[PDB]
C-alpha cells in the first residue's frame, strides 16, 4: 500500500465511538472539529445535504 | 438539443425555511441587478446608491 500520491480508494470502516447526548463532548464527525453539545435536532434535511 | 458554455461570475441566490433554492439574481448584468447584489436584497428603496 501507498500514502500521499493519490486521493484515497480504498480502506476499511473505522470503529467509531457510541454517541452521546447531552454531554459536552469534543466531536468530530468525518472531518469536522469543534467542541459543544449533542442534541436530537428537528431541521429537515435535503436528502443530499449533510 | 441545446449546448452552453461557462464563465466564472457571482451570483445571488434566496433559499427558504424548506431549504430550497427558490429564485436567483445576477450581479454583473444591469446596473439594477448590480445594486441589488451590492445592497443583499431582492428590493431597492427610491434614491441614489453607490
Amino acid at each position: 500500500f501507498e500514502l500521499l500520491h493519490a486521493p484515497a480508494t480504498v480502506c476499511g470502516p473505522k470503529k467509531s465511538t457510541n454517541l452521546v447526548k447531552n454531554k459536552c463532548v469534543n466531536f468530530n464527525f468525518n472531518g469536522l472539529k469543534g467542541t459543544g453539545v449533542l442534541t436530537e435536532s428537528n431541521k429537515k434535511f435535503l436528502p443530499f445535504q449533510q | 438539443y441545446y449546448v452552453g458554455y461557462l464563465q466564472p461570475r457571482t451570483f445571488l441566490l434566496k433559499y427558504n425555511e424548506n431549504g430550497t433554492i427558490t429564485d436567483a439574481v445576477d450581479c454583473a448584468l444591469d446596473p439594477l441587478s448590480e445594486t441589488k447584489c451590492t445592497l443583499k436584497s431582492f428590493t431597492v428603496e427610491k434614491g441614489i446608491y453607490q
